[PDB]
């Protein structure tokens, strides 16, 4: 199954995780999957987009607020999940420097629907030209899982340039959770493109600070 | 006795009718009729129970049409016998048959009719019956005689529901179900059957789609969890990335399966809710706070621009009350205040310019825009440029003309309250004024006359329609402080902007110039005068003689006092011929000695040859004024 | 005078009593002389034969009786010429009745001859065809032509060797077909509480013989009708489960086909069409081997022993047409030689007719000449 | 000289019609007297032809005479007997016939020879009526190619019709030997 | 050595037939006469004709006629 074995998986896995010639970090690495397109011409072909969500959590310092409302905020204030109160966003006068600094911030935002309907009177169009715009949080939902949902998606977008780039998983791993999570990036997002393998040259897989692994 | 001799006893009792015989091919022997058929019935059983008449023929040694008789008897003389193909088949022939059919079926597990028809050469249907109305008694088996008549033991049920249970445990993807019927060779109601059984067991997963093609439960499920997860986490779905899963007909799965949901369907996508209420409160945005948005950063960058304009359409069919907004580049909504927010923003700068002046291409209006607007596309741009192309144009009318009072107020004020009634009194004057001068062309002769309309055309007629063209131009303010500062060509530009309806008396007025009769300018001088409101008075009996006196008075006074002699001579005869006949006349310097010539017949010798001599060019001079005040 | 005087034989006798020297009722008178004719015979010493035993009597001999009954023979035959007629009606009678007749028999009898030796000869080539046929018949069933049921026993007697080679064969080559199958049944069909290929895993390593071990009949377990079948099902199943998945297999894998193979155990991932090319070679392999067995109906005669039987009855029937055939044959080569050896025994009788015809002719003709003056004479 | 000229040709013309008047005289003499000739030769024909005549009456009268003398050593001749032809009477033809059945059918086996002494005709001339009766078809019956008529009733035809009909299957040999049983000699 | 004709009238009911002995070297002619003097009839218009109806020559000694057309004769 796939131009990509799982032998070869299993390889580049192995080179990136436990292999000679590496160099321990003290910061937990991250390790991250890098795509070259081909026969694309982004001005003219259209402009894939998806959102997928992994088994296994990629990044385990991403950070996620919750725009809620008292109830929500109640609940967050049990667990040391962020939030920021109706009030607080009021405070700002949707000044360009404060949303995008908030924005900086955080990774991702959950929001409750009393107040993701009153975004742009509240904060103005500044969330979505930073590409963070928060999510819809049901009090028929669980937090903790919700928050752990979102910890686990990754993006495909396309912009102007035919390279892609996403977190796959840590150096951390059992070597055979980071497997699984390249396979289902990578059927995603052969998925997404036009012709399925016709517009993919090179992939490869590379800790953060480490030696460059080919699978295409 | 001998051999001929018999033979002729026999053919005479043949003659006779005492005996019917038949002759043996050969010729050495006699058979009877009845004899026939016992050898026929002796060789039928002795040979099997199959003959064939051709052998029959062979061994009995009598010719054909005989064999064809007895074996129409013979099969009613014994029931149990048939003619198929020219061949007397028996029932015990027909059982041997069919034990010899069920070895080979215990066998080999099938037969087919074809194979047995082929290897024991009887049609196909006299086996087909055979075998079925001894199928059980004898066979141990069953009967398909419908897919080539194959016959089955309990054994090869078995073996078809095995091969049918391992293809079936090997399918993952739909597929055609004849393709395997015709390239394996099964049976279509025996596959169902057991079909049907495995799948209520739960050893096959999957269900028929057409009552064909099987599509397995795995199939199903990866493609319903790939498309519920995408509208999950998404909140959208494409109909071409669906289609490359499987399924052709999108907005036939999409309503089958998310039908309790809230889903909006564009053309190659669907929207669920979720992202129609952004879309909205973006726009009730714009609507409140006097500004605009554009939706296309707030939709998946997948859709095109076709699928964003119905959305954008659907979303706007909940404000139909409220402000008039307006969509521009399919995507941008712009809310009434901010446009008129514009128009203000420009009308500074487009009063100042009116009053320097007392609009700009459209490129410096997308100059000005950019200027003051700032982070908006190409389009945007363009589109509200030339929309504001013509409300702007009109502001700076308004504005034109604004200033245009506020800085006449008092003089245009002035033009309309107090000038007016001095614009009637001075036409009224030269209009009494034309009339004894059209006495004066009417009187003389026909080139003298030439001579007196063309000069009155030139100087009077002219001195009064300047007034009407002034006033006019008083409207567009390009007039001349002078009214002598009129020309043909000002008289051109006033027309080429003033009213249809007075443009056209307005040009009879001006054309009538060009003339060579004055009665047209008359006409068309009343004409042009109630075309604009000017109150022309024909001066009773009572203003014509003020008219006539004052007149004579004027031009008496003028050359008692006035000091230049052929000014002096002219204004003499002029006023000799005024006296004389009593009507004014208005002559060029280049007719004066016709007058003078003319009025020999109305004043004496002295003054006649006084006025001669001094044309013909002191103390002299100053005798032809003294004529004016002795006359 | 040398006008010879010709006439048509069978008009001889017309002729003559129309001549008068003869008239009718002379054939009491020739009853008469051949009542005396009688004593003639009894007592030793025709016309002309009237003559000799004249010449001889007058020596050997009227005191005695053995010639004077010749005198009057004699007086009666010369009066109004009776011998003249008499021997005139025999040599017509001769010619005309009796040449024809013996003519006509030794011609049938040569005509039977020629019959006979043709039907003789196509009887032979009968028999020899037949033979071809039965032989071609028991070469195409496998046998020599000897006795057909001790050549069908000893056939079906050395069928327990090759079945033990079919199942060794079985005993290996199938652990990743059975491992696979199975996986895939638990996987795909989510039923992995069952075992599929129950025969099939006995054979794999628990041996290929002792049907009372799978039963906890006494013959191996493909000996048994029962237990042959369901193992050929199972290869059959196992066979055609494999030939789809080399087909599926053939096309380039899409999403949803990695999709489902993604939580799959390891033996179903990974598998190309090669990999199932070999496995179904394998078992076509197997399946060619016991059906073309089966072919050669060696299951067939250790059960159903009417099989052997009705295989024998076809051959036994078929030669014994053959030698009845060359019986029938040979009976006739014998009736043939009888017929013939008979034509020649009666054959020389004709000669003997005609000789004597001819003397008799020339008698005639000399008499009638001795008659009339010695003219020339002669019969047509 | 114009009278002249008419009487010269009339002159002329009597000359052109008096030569041929003689022409015309002479060719009718002298052919009547060669037809005159013709006619005596004729006659002298007719002298020629009475001198055949009388001479061929000589000739006939000399056969005559040759023949009246060429009888006498004639007339030496001796009668033998003498006949006459009686009766052949359609009833003497009858009972002639009659005759003849009873005796056949009496004897019932001739061979023609007998049968033709008794009868006491010429063979050929009983073949003839036995052939006649036989195709009319008073009696029926047999005759041998080697030379025989033998008689058979309607009483033995309808035996050997029943042996047929019984036997089934009967070679010409084997009915040869039935009709040598059944059939009486 | 003598030989005799078979003398049948036709015109005669009653068939009066003759038989006569002569040497067969004689000419029919004498037969002739004798059979038309003992039957009474001419002898010119006489045609003498056999049992089957075929002229005969007359100019012909005895033993040619009792050989070439029989014994059997007749008159007309």
């Amino acid at each position: 199954s796939s131009k990509v074995s799982r032998d070869t998986l299993y390889e580049a896995v192995r080179e990136v995780l436990h292999g000679n010639q590496r160099k321990r970090r003290k910061f937990l690495e991250t390790v991250e999957l890098q795509i070259s397109l081909k026969n694309y011409d982004p001005q003219k072909d259209k402009r894939f987009s998806g959102t997928v969500r992994l088994k296994s959590t990629p990044r385990p310092k991403f950070s996620v607020c919750v725009l809620g409302d008292q109830q929500h905020c109640d609940e967050a204030k049990a667990v040391d999940i962020p939030h920021m109160d109706i009030e607080a966003l009021k405070k700002l006068n949707k000044n360009k420097k404060l949303v995008k600094k908030l924005a900086k911030k955080y990774d991702a935002f959950l929001a409750s629907e009393s107040l993701i309907k009153q975004i742009p009177r509240i904060l103005g169009p500044g969330l979505n030209k930073a590409g963070k715009f928060p999510s819809l949080l049901t009090h028929n939902e669980n937090m903790v899982a919700k928050v752990d949902e979102v910890k686990s998606t990754i993006k495909f977008q396309m912009k102007k340039v035919l390279c892609l780039a996403v977190a796959v998983g840590h150096v951390k791993m059992t070597d055979d959770e980071l497997v699984y999570n390249i396979h289902l990036a990578v059927n995603f997002l052969v998925s997404l493109l036009k012709k399925n393998w016709q517009n993919v040259r090179a992939l490869y897989i590379k800790s953060t600070m480490g030696k460059p692994q080919r699978l295409y | 006795l001998s051999e001929r001799n018999c033979i002729e006893i026999v053919n005479k009792l043949i003659a006779q009718k005492q005996l019917e015989v038949v002759h043996t091919l050969d010729g050495k022997e006699y058979i009877t009729p009845a004899q026939i058929s016992k050898e026929m019935r002796d060789e039928l059983h002795v040979r099997g129970g199959r003959v064939n008449i051709v052998d029959l023929q062979q061994v009995i040694n009598v010719d054909l049409i005989h064999i064809e008789n007895r074996i129409g008897d013979i099969i009613k003389s014994e029931k149990h016998v048939q003619l198929v193909l020219g061949q007397l088949i028996d029932e015990n022939y027909l059982d041997r048959l069919a034990e010899e059919v069920n070895d080979k079926l215990q066998e080999s597990g099938q037969v087919t009719i074809s194979e047995l028809c082929k290897t024991y050469d009887l049609p196909g249907n006299f086996l087909t019956q055979a075998l079925t109305q001894r199928l059980g008694r004898i066979i141990s088996g069953h009967i398909d005689l419908d897919n080539r008549g194959v016959i089955f033991t309990e054994a090869f049920v078995a073996r078809h529901k095995a091969r049918i249970r391992g293809l079936f445990s090997a399918i993952t993807r739909p597929t055609a179900v004849n393709s395997l019927i015709s390239k394996y060779g099964f049976q279509e109601q025996l596959l169902y059957s057991v079909l049907e059984e495995l799948v209520n067991s739960g050893r096959l997963r999957g269900t028929v789609v057409g009552g064909a093609v099987f599509v397995p439960d795995i199939y199903s499920r990866t493609q319903s969890t790939w498309v519920d997860s995408f509208f999950r986490q998404n909140g959208y779905l494409e109909f071409d990335a669906l289609s490359r899963l499987g399924i052709p007909d999108a907005v036939s799965y999409i309503k089958k399966r998310y039908k309790t949901t809230q889903l909006l369907f564009l053309k190659a996508a669907c929207v669920g809710q979720g992202l129609v209420d952004q879309v909205e409160a973006s726009v009730e945005e714009a609507i409140s706070s006097g500004t605009w948005v554009d939706i296309a950063p707030l939709l998946p960058t997948s859709l095109s621009v076709e699928d964003a304009a119905i959305l954008l359409q659907q979303v706007m069919r909940a404000f139909s009350k409220q402000a008039s907004t307006v969509v521009f580049s399919d995507t941008v909504v712009v809310s009434e205040k901010f446009i008129n927010d514009c128009t203000e923003l420009f009308r500074e700068l487009m009063h100042q310019k009116a009053e320097k002046e007392m609009f700009m291409f459209q490129d410096e209006i997308e100059d000005f825009l950019r200027k003051h607007i700032q982070d908006a596309p190409e389009e945007f741009i363009s589109e509200l440029a030339e929309y504001l192309i013509k409300p702007l144009n009109k502001t700076y009318l308004e504005v034109v003309r604004s200033v245009f009072m506020s800085s006449t107020t008092s003089a245009s004020g002035t033009g309309r309250k107090r000038t007016i009634k001095d614009l009637q009194e001075e036409v009224s004057n030269l209009y009494n004024n034309i009339r004894l001068f059209e006495k004066g062309m009417k009187f003389f002769a026909d080139d003298t006359q030439a001579a007196l309309t063309k000069h009155l055309l030139k100087s009077v007629c002219t001195d009064i329609t300047n007034l009407i063209f002034n006033f006019l131009a008083s409207d567009l303010m390009m007039a001349v402080d002078d009214p002598a500062a009129i020309t043909s060509e000002i008289r051109k530009k006033i027309l080429s902007k003033l009213s249809e309806e007075t443009k056209v008396a307005l040009t009879k007025l001006h054309n009538s110039l060009n003339e060579k009769s004055i009665e047209d300018f008359i006409s068309c001088l009343d004409s042009a005068a109630e075309a604009c409101d000017i109150m022309v008075k024909r001066g009773d009996k009572k203003r014509e003689r003020q008219i006539l006196f004052q007149h004579r008075q004027a031009l008496a006074e003028q050359l008692k006092v006035t000091e230049d002699p052929a000014l002096i001579l002219h204004l003499t005869s002029v006023l000799l011929f005024q006296f004389s006949t009593h009507s004014m006349l208005h002559a060029p310097g280049r007719c004066v000695p016709q007058i003078i010539a003319f009025l020999n017949s109305k004043i004496p010798e002295d003054q006649h040859a006084l006025l001669v001599k001094y044309q013909g060019l002191q103390e002299l001079s100053s005798s032809i004024k003294d004529l004016v005040l002795k006359s | 005078q040398h006008v010879p005087i010709d006439i048509q034989t069978s008009k001889l006798l017309d002729w003559l009593v129309d001549r008068r020297h003869c008239s009718l009722k002379w054939q009491s008178l020739v009853l008469t002389i051949r009542e005396k004719i009688n004593a003639a015979i009894q007592d030793m010493p025709h016309y002309f034969h009237c003559l000799r035993i004249l010449d001889l009597l007058k020596g050997t001999e009227y005191s005695s009786q053995r010639m004077k009954d010749w005198q009057e023979i004699i007086a009666l035959y010369e009066k109004d010429n009776t011998y003249l007629v008499e021997l005139s009606s025999l040599l017509v009678r001769n010619v005309n009745y009796e040449i024809p007749s013996l003519k006509k028999q030794i011609a049938k009898c040569q005509q039977l001859q020629q019959e006979y030796s043709r039907k003789e000869e196509e009887c032979q080539a009968g028999a020899a065809e037949m033979r071809e046929q039965f032989y071609h018949s028991c070469k195409q069933y496998g046998i020599t032509g000897e006795n057909v049921r001790g050549e069908l026993l000893a056939l079906v007697k050395d069928l327990p060797s090759q079945l033990a080679e079919i199942g060794a064969a079985a005993q290996q080559s199938l652990g990743e077909a059975i491992d696979v199958y199975q996986a895939s049944v638990g996987f795909v069909c989510e039923s992995p509480t069952e075992q599929v290929l129950p025969m099939l895993r006995f054979v794999q390593k628990r041996g290929n013989s002792t049907v009372y071990e799978w039963r906890t009949d006494a013959l191996t377990l493909l000996e048994y009708t029962e237990t042959r079948n369901q193992f050929l099902d199972e290869l059959m199943e196992l066979e055609i489960f494999l030939a789809q998945r080399a087909v599926e297999l053939s096309e380039e894998a899409d999403v949803l086909s990695v999709s489902q193979f993604q939580l799959a155990p390891a033996i179903l991932q990974g598998q190309t069409k090669e990999k199932m090319v070999t496995m179904v070679s394998v078992l076509e392999d197997l399946i060619g081997k016991l059906t073309s067995l089966q072919l050669q109906h060696l299951f067939m005669i250790l059960a159903s022993p009417r099989y052997v039987d009705r295989v024998t009855e076809f051959l036994q029937q078929k030669l014994k047409q053959s030698q009845l055939l060359a019986l029938k044959k040979e009976l006739m080569v014998q009736k043939q030689q009888e017929a013939l050896e008979e034509q020649a025994a009666l054959e020389p009788k004709l000669d003997l007719l005609l000789e004597k015809t001819k003397e008799l002719q020339k008698l005639i003709e000399a008499d009638i000449s001795k008659r009339y003056s010695g003219r020339p004479v002669n019969l047509m | 000289k114009k009278l002249r000229k008419l009487e010269e040709k009339q002159a002329r013309k009597a000359q052109r019609e008096a030569e041929e008047a003689e022409r015309e005289e002479r060719k009718r003499l002298e052919s009547q007297r060669e037809a005159e000739w013709k006619k005596e030769e004729e006659r002298l024909r007719l002298e020629e032809e009475q001198k055949e005549e009388e001479e061929r009456k000589a000739r006939e009268e000399q056969a005559q005479r040759e023949h009246e003398e060429y009888l006498k050593l004639k007339e030496a001749f001796v009668v033998e007997e003498e006949g006459v032809g009686e009766t052949m009477t359609e009833e003497q033809s009858q009972s002639f016939l009659t005759e003849f059945i009873n005796y056949i059918k009496q004897s019932k086996v001739v061979l023609l020879e007998d049968l033709a002494s008794q009868v006491g005709l010429r063979t050929q001339d009983t073949i003839n009526r036995i052939q006649d009766l036989l195709a009319e078809g008073t009696i029926t019956g047999v005759i041998d190619d080697r030379g025989k008529f033998i008689y058979i009733t309607p009483e033995e035809l309808a035996a050997v019709a029943n042996f047929i009909r019984q036997r089934g299957r009967v070679s010409i040999a084997e009915l040869a030997q039935a009709s040598n049983s059944l059939i009486a000699w | 050595s003598k030989v005799s004709f078979k003398i049948t009238l036709t015109s005669d009911p009653r068939l009066p037939y003759k038989v006569l002995s002569v040497p067969e070297s004689t000419p029919f002619t004498a037969v002739l006469k004798f059979a038309a003097e003992e039957f009474k009839v001419p002898a010119a218009t006489s045609a003498i004709i056999t049992n089957d109806g075929i002229g005969i020559n007359p100019a012909q000694t005895a033993g040619n006629v009792f050989l070439k057309h029989g014994s059997e004769l007749r008159i007309i």
